[PDB]
């Protein structure tokens, strides 16, 4: 019935959204860091084979 | 680093053949020069003493 309760429920969803945007940005960063290491693993091995 | 180490053992054992050359060749050169100069002095001394 009260509107101020509906506001308190409105900020509840603004958080729920930011929780999924933070999860793709953390899941992207973990894939960036994994590939950046797969190159370094080869670039460092290639210098030694030269 | 286990991969950049199985190859680095190969880089190391080739440097051991190479460092053999730089050392046995340098000492072979400075010693055969002294042996040749002392042979000229030695064959001349026989004539000079004659």
């Amino acid at each position: 019935v009260d509107q101020r309760t509906r506001d308190a429920l409105q900020r509840s969803v603004q958080l729920a959204i930011e929780i999924t945007t933070n999860s793709q940005e953390a899941a992207a960063k973990h894939e960036a860091q994994r590939l950046e290491q797969e190159a370094r693993g080869r670039l460092e091995r290639q210098k030694i084979l030269d | 680093q286990s991969e950049a180490e199985k190859a680095r053992k190969e880089l190391l054992e080739l440097e051991a053949l190479s460092m053999a050359v730089e050392s046995t060749g340098t000492a072979k050169a400075e010693a055969e020069s002294r042996a040749e100069a002392a042979r000229i002095e030695g064959e001349g001394s026989v004539l000079q003493a004659k």
